[PDB]
């Protein structure tokens, strides 16, 4: 995450996906046995190469001992064509904790008001000389798909399966290493994963909002899979 | 595929009427370079090859009577038949030949409405030759009637019959616009020689009240 | 036939051409030229070399600082690839022969889409791990084909490289590979160990592979190669390579030989290829959907035991669907074996990379009309129901000819474009209303109308009226042209008024 | 005139194979793709494939790409549709077809052959008279016909007086009985006055069972 801040603590629902023993992506624990994440995060069809790390603050697990959970993957259930979503099933349900926690989903088809506060989380690229490896967060605001595209210069138009968020005037947001992780928002007292981070058109460009996969659009599909 | 969706599947219209068949395709059949739509219309008479009516959406083929006309562009196409004639009873197929595999619409069955016309009813006893076989067939002929909806009830020594008969109906007649019907009662020789009166009872929109034809074994 | 058309002569030879935003970009030795689309006037130039390259001097920086000549060698920068990207902020991406085959990106400023000097970034990250890999070493000086494509929200490069064995622990190039740009834009990435299929080191010198052309279709990626029929064979042939369009790696990799023949004269060496939809008439003739991609390839006979073109040419068409049917349904095992130059001949195996034994055949569509000539370039387009090809020869001759199985056709356009061989790197642009192709010859590039040139041949109304009918020539007040080019209301195919 | 004639139609077990012929005349065989189309009894039209006689290229409806094959003999101006692993839903009328030019789809067709994929045995029909009524209105119209019963498979054809009587004829769609055997009647209306004078023979043909029958139908005693 570029121009973000370290998170002061653990984020319960954050998952680090490891390919060949290195962090490759972020993900959201939406249920004891289900992590939501992005299609781009699976270079290999062979599930032996993957591990999910939960309840970690540092991307290498340094300092996380009595909290960290390491689980194997038993299934990949790809979202509908054009969604770039994947539902990853853990070989063994995760044990919920103070450190490990699920994040709610939106209602199917629900909309979100424009200047709604949101946060992206990830252990990805930061542009730092010495990245400490602690989870990072950047605060973004929701933007209308129309108005988002007006900032995007009509170079790209948005399907109803996409959602836009960005910092008011500064450049910041997710980047390489952050994909599959959550865009989180709270209108009420509760947090929901409203979007999934997918590769964008360039990291942390000023006045240029991010495009995320709209979870509420695939909410119905997601529930079939996880219940 | 490219899916072809004809509408309606069936319609029944009067002589002289303008009929409209609709054909929608799952993607544009428009070939932009010449601005031609690769959609065609066939006419199919029973037991016959399809005949080509219209190609490139609106170009009538040689010979084809002037009253057939294609139109539409992109995904939506229309076959119109003004001044409907009796020989126009048939099934019309839209086909795209824009990409392979070539695909047709479901086809639209076109029938001719005409004034109600009562049937002539006839009855046939089994033939002695057939009785040598061990079975008896009793045939009831419903000749040249409109419309198609007709009921036939068999009666032996005055008892109604269930599931011991079958019917076929001819294709509408290209010039009369009528149908004919055939109902066969099938029975064992035993069950046949055991009864006396055999009747065929027809109900039609063309009959004041039902008509019976019968004979005695 | 003599015509004056919009043209441009560069300071040096031209390698690649790319059309973007009504500007024409030329990849040439030591320069990238930016031309106007209208008149082909130079709008700007960017000096790419020569550069001073050395063991110590490092990629994507100038060592003109220490041109001390300790071991400095000046090298001309040949353009190997030139790509436009509009997925990220609009960029020209240019990769030259020098500096380890790295690429540079020229980012257009917001309102100036012909300025490739303001923001220029050299794509390079030092291999992070302990690696012998060089994802940033893209292009080979021996010859490269770059196919750029957006997939899964990344920009992916599919690349064909001709290689030798003069190579490094870093700075290894790959024969065939897929790699993606990082969103940070500062480097490329190979995703898995299957992202590249290389000729065994043991064969890199004796088994050269040339990459003629590359394209996407049907969700597959296709490369066309020229190479030896066999590891130790003295003979050469053309192959079509197919693999799955994924970035994670090359999947379902298969190579297949392509014979273009005349009726049994084999034209075994592809010179140039173009893929397009078929015009209506031709489609019917060849069992194609107006929808279908067709590979048109001009082939030449090699001299015995050589890859050198012999001045005899044929043009065969390969429907991708047709090609795919052979890739898709294996049939006889006897036709398939382990990819001979990737695994050894005596591999245990002998994913699984495969080659076919027998060649897929087509028949010259020009009916031997070009037997005594060397075709070096080809593009293809539709006009009404017709399919037309734009051919170029080794002699600088340009021809427009109608493509059909029903009879041969004398080119309706045929003239000497230049003394120099016609380059295979061509561009077709369809200004909806009308269209042109950009053709290269040496240091000059020419803008040729796709349609009206047949007419311009006729100097007078009379000649013009006795033009063959299919050209649709007519007289507009002082010149012979097709209907659509007449701004004097009145255009005629019937009446010449007093001279 | 372009002419196309199919052949080889008939009865074939499920799982088995069958080769259809299409002999063409009146054009350069090698200059046009030869198409095959099929239609299940009373159903829509389905495109099968096509071959190019000049080089033997093929194109198939993805459905039959696996099971079907098309061949050609330039010397015979004939195309062959080869089918295998035939199943119930392949029972249909098979036409071969071609076009005048690229402007049109199919301009010419064959008559079509009937392919029946079944396990039933071939059985020739019995033909029984449908004798005209005693009380046929004198001066009015009589009815008589033929019961063509218990045969397999389709089809059967009925002419009257060797094609010489056609007016007033209704040959009905055969029906499928419970025994799995087909049966149909053919009737004709006739002036009552003509009975006893005019000879009425129904000419029935069942080529599958290779049986022809001419039954004279007359008033009974
Ligand atoms: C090249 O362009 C110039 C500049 O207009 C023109 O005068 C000349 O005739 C052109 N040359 C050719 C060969 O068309």
């Amino acid at each position: 995450v570029v121009n973000g801040i370290p998170t002061r603590t653990n984020i319960g629902w954050m998952v680090s996906l490891r390919y060949r023993n290195k962090h490759i992506c972020g993900g959201s624990l939406i249920k004891e046995s289900w992590v939501l994440t992005a299609r781009q995060c699976f270079p290999s069809r062979d599930l032996k190469d993957y591990e999910a790390w939960l309840g970690i603050h540092d991307v290498h697990g340094r300092g996380d001992e009595k909290c960290k959970q390491v689980l194997n993957v038993s299934q990949l259930v790809y979202g509908p064509e054009g969604s770039d979503l994947v539902l990853m099933k853990l070989a063994r349900p995760a044990v919920l904790d103070d450190f490990v926690s699920t994040i709610d989903l939106p209602n199917y088809g629900s909309t979100i008001p424009e200047k709604t506060s949101c946060s992206v989380y990830g252990w990805g690229y930061t542009g730092l000389i010495n990245y400490d490896g602690l989870l990072r967060v950047a605060h973004l605001y929701i933007m209308g798909n129309e108005k988002c595209s007006q900032h995007h210069r009509g170079k790209v138009t948005l399907n109803e399966s996409e959602i836009c968020a960005g910092a008011e005037k500064i450049g910041s947001g997710p980047c390489e290493g952050d994909y599959g992780g959550p865009l989180v928002c709270e209108q009420h007292k509760m947090r929901m994963v409203l979007g999934v981070i997918v590769p964008g058109r360039g990291c942390a460009i000023p006045n240029r909002p991010g495009i995320f996969v709209r979870v509420a659009y695939y909410a119905k599909w997601i529930h079939k899979i996880i219940l | 595929d490219i899916q072809m969706t004809q509408s309606p599947s069936s319609l029944s219209a009067s002589v002289g009427d303008r009929v409209t068949i609709t054909c929608k395709s799952s993607q544009s059949l428009l070939y932009t370079s010449s601005q031609k739509n690769y959609l065609a219309w066939y006419q199919q008479k029973p037991g016959k090859a399809p005949k080509l009516l219209i190609y490139w959406a609106s170009t009538r083929e040689s010979g084809v009577p002037s009253r057939f006309s294609g139109s539409g562009s992109g995904t939506d196409f229309t076959l119109t038949i003004s001044s409907l004639q009796p020989e126009d009873f048939a099934t019309y197929y839209c086909q795209q030949y824009y990409a392979y595999p070539w695909t047709f619409g479901q086809g639209t069955k076109v029938e001719i409405k005409r004034t109600v016309a009562a049937p002539s009813v006839f009855i046939f006893p089994p033939s002695d030759e057939q009785l040598k076989s061990g079975t008896a067939s009793v045939v009831c002929l419903l000749n040249n009637f409109y419309p198609r909806e007709a009921k036939v009830q068999w009666k032996v020594d005055n008892a109604l019959q269930s599931g011991n008969s079958q019917e076929s109906v001819t294709e509408q007649d290209s010039k009369d616009s009528t149908y004919s019907l055939s109902s066969t009662l099938t029975l064992s020789k035993a069950d046949y020689e055991k009864h006396k009166v055999y009747a065929c009872e027809v109900t039609h929109q063309g009959l004041s009240s039902p008509v019976t034809k019968s004979f005695n074994r | 036939m003599k015509y004056q058309l919009p043209n441009f002569t560069a300071e040096t030879p031209i390698q690649n051409v790319i059309l973007h935003e009504h500007h024409i970009f030329l990849g040439a030795t030591n320069y990238i030229y930016v031309l106007n689309e209208e008149d082909l006037q130079k709008v700007a130039e960017y000096k790419t070399g020569p550069v001073l390259e050395h063991p110590d001097c490092f990629p994507c920086q100038d060592c003109s600082s220490k041109a001390n000549l300790s071991g400095g060698v000046w090298k001309d920068n040949i353009n190997m690839a030139l790509v436009v990207d509009t997925y990220y902020d609009d960029q020209l991406i240019s990769c030259g022969s020098v500096n380890r085959g790295t690429c540079q990106r020229h980012v257009f400023p917001h309102n100036h889409t012909a300025d490739i000097q303001s923001e220029v970034h050299c794509i390079f990250s030092p291999q992070i791990e302990e690696p012998s890999q060089c994802p940033d070493c893209v292009v080979s000086a021996l010859g490269a084909k770059v196919l750029s494509s957006v997939k899964d929200r990344f920009i992916n490069f599919f690349v064909g490289n001709t290689i030798n064995s003069s190579y490094f622990p870093d700075h290894p190039l790959h024969s065939i590979s897929v790699r993606r740009l990082k969103e940070t834009k500062d480097g490329f990435m190979f995703l898995t160990d299957q992202s590249y299929i290389d000729v065994l080191p043991e064969f890199r010198d004796s088994y050269p592979i040339k990459y003629v052309h590359a394209f996407e279709s049907n969700n597959f990626i296709y490369f066309l190669t020229v190479q030896r029929e066999t590891l130790d064979a003295q003979t050469f042939h053309t192959r079509i390579i197919r693999f799955c369009s994924i970035n994670s790696g090359l999947h379902s990799y298969m190579e297949m030989p392509l014979e273009c023949i005349l009726t049994k004269e084999v034209f075994n060496i592809l010179q140039a290829a173009y893929v397009s939809k078929p015009g209506a008439q031709l489609a019917r003739q060849i069992g194609a959907s107006l929808n279908d991609d067709i590979l048109f390839g001009v082939f030449a006979q090699s001299k015995p035991d050589s890859a050198e073109p012999m001045d005899r040419s044929a043009m065969c068409a390969f429907p991708i669907k047709y090609v795919n049917d052979f890739f898709n349904k294996i049939v006889n095992k006897n036709n398939v074996r382990c990819l001979q130059h990737f695994y050894g001949p005596n591999h245990e195996h002998c994913e699984y990379r495969t080659e076919f034994t027998t060649a897929l055949q087509r028949v010259d569509l020009f009916m031997g009309q070009f037997s005594e000539v060397l075709l070096t370039s080809i593009s293809t387009f539709i006009k009404g129901d017709l399919t037309i090809a734009n051919l170029g020869t080794s002699e600088g001759r340009f021809m427009q000819v109608v493509v059909s199985r029903s009879g041969p056709s004398t080119p309706h356009v045929n003239f000497l474009l230049d003394s120099h061989p016609v380059s295979p790197e061509v561009i077709v642009e369809h200004t909806l209303n009308n269209g042109y192709t950009l053709v290269i010859t040496g240091k000059k590039i020419t803008k040729i109308p796709l349609n009206g040139l047949g007419c311009r041949h006729f100097q007078s109304c009379s000649q013009c009226l006795s033009a063959p009918p299919f050209v649709q020539c007519g007289w507009c007040h002082d010149k012979c042209v097709r209907s659509e080019e007449c701004l004097s209301g009145t255009w005629t195919q019937q009446i010449c008024l007093p001279a | 005139e372009v002419q196309l004639v199919e052949s080889g139609g008939g009865l074939v077990q499920p799982g088995g194979s069958l080769r259809l012929s299409c002999a063409a005349s009146g054009y350069t065989f090698t200059s046009y793709w030869l198409h095959w189309v099929r239609q299940a009894p009373g159903k829509g039209l389905e495109w099968v494939g096509m071959i190019d006689p000049s080089n033997s290229d093929t194109r198939f409806n993805p459905n039959f790409k696996d099971r079907f094959t098309i061949s050609a003999d330039t010397s015979k101006n004939t195309a062959y549709l080869q089918m295998n692993s035939l199943r119930a839903e392949d029972t249909a009328v098979y036409y071969c077809a071609t076009y005048r030019s690229y402007v049109t789809p199919l301009d010419y067709w064959g008559q079509g052959t009937l392919v029946t994929v079944s396990s039933a045995s071939t059985k020739g029909p019995s033909v029984f008279p449908l004798a005209p009524s005693s009380k046929s209105t004198s001066g009015g119209t009589a009815a008589l016909g033929c019961l063509v019963k218990d045969y397999f498979p389709e089809p059967v054809t009925v002419s009257w007086n060797s094609g010489a009587l056609t007016s007033g004829v209704h040959t009905f769609p055969a029906v499928l009985q419970s025994s799995g055997l087909y049966s149909l009647s053919s009737v004709v209306t006739v002036p009552s006055s003509s009975l006893g004078t005019q000879t009425y023979i129904c000419n029935v043909n069942h080529k599958p069972s290779n049986t022809k029958v001419d039954k004279k139908v007359e008033p009974k005693s």
